[PDB]
């Protein structure tokens, strides 16, 4: 990790 | 015409153009993600990206994941299809191709953190909120966030995923 997990963000795909 | 290839970060002009395009699709479709963050994972050594290539040149979508081979599970980092190509069945064909690939890679579980709409989306793709995979297997390898819903998909050794 310096930046690292393998991860998302979709918070309500309705924008 | 449509191809689902595993994009390797091998330092070549060709693949590095495709990875950047995929990365730009990711930040466009995932506004809540710090862009430098997407860059770090997509171009790190531990990650791989399976992309949807229109013809033999244009990226229209893909999935960035990280395999934890010894443990036999993989985490999905990012998934997306470019705007003008959504709602054409590509995203689902991608996931099916991915599962088929992971099955051939001897991966037993797919893990992914989801939020809001994404939970319902992954449920449709076969992921569940309850895990049949023991905690201690991912603990220490995959970060444990309280703010996110961790979902898993069991990849049975001989179920036909993908088509
Ligand atoms: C999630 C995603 C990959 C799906 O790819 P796709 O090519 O559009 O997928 P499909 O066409 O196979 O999806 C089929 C269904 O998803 C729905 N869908 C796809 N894109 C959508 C959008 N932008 N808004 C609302 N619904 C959408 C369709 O209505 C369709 O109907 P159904 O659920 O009854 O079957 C795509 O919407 C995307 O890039 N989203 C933004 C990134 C994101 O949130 N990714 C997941 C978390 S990192």
């Amino acid at each position: 990790a310096r930046k690292s997990t393998g991860g998302k963000a979709p918070r309500k795909q309705l924008a | 015409l449509l191809d689902f290839d595993i994009l390797t970060n091998d330092g070549t002009h060709r693949n590095m153009k495709l990875l950047i395009d995929l990365k730009n699709i990711f930040s466009r479709q995932l506004p809540k993600m710090p862009k430098e963050y997407i860059v770090k994972l997509v171009f790190d050594r531990h990650h791989e990206s399976m992309v949807i290539l229109k013809n033999k040149q244009k990226v229209i979508g893909g999935i960035c994941f990280r395999q934890y081979k010894p443990q036999r599970f993989a985490e999905v980092a990012f998934l997306a299809v470019t705007a003008n190509e959504q709602v054409r069945g590509y995203g689902t064909r991608l996931m099916n191709k991915f599962k088929d690939h992971m099955q051939k890679q001897n991966i037993e579980y797919l893990l992914t953190y989801a939020d809001n709409f994404a939970i319902g989306y992954f449920k449709k793709q076969g992921f569940t909120k309850e895990h049949r995979m023991p905690q201690e297997k991912w603990k220490g390898y995959i970060k444990d966030y309280d703010g996110g819903t961790l979902m898993e998909c069991y990849i049975h050794p001989y179920v036909d995923y993908g088509r």
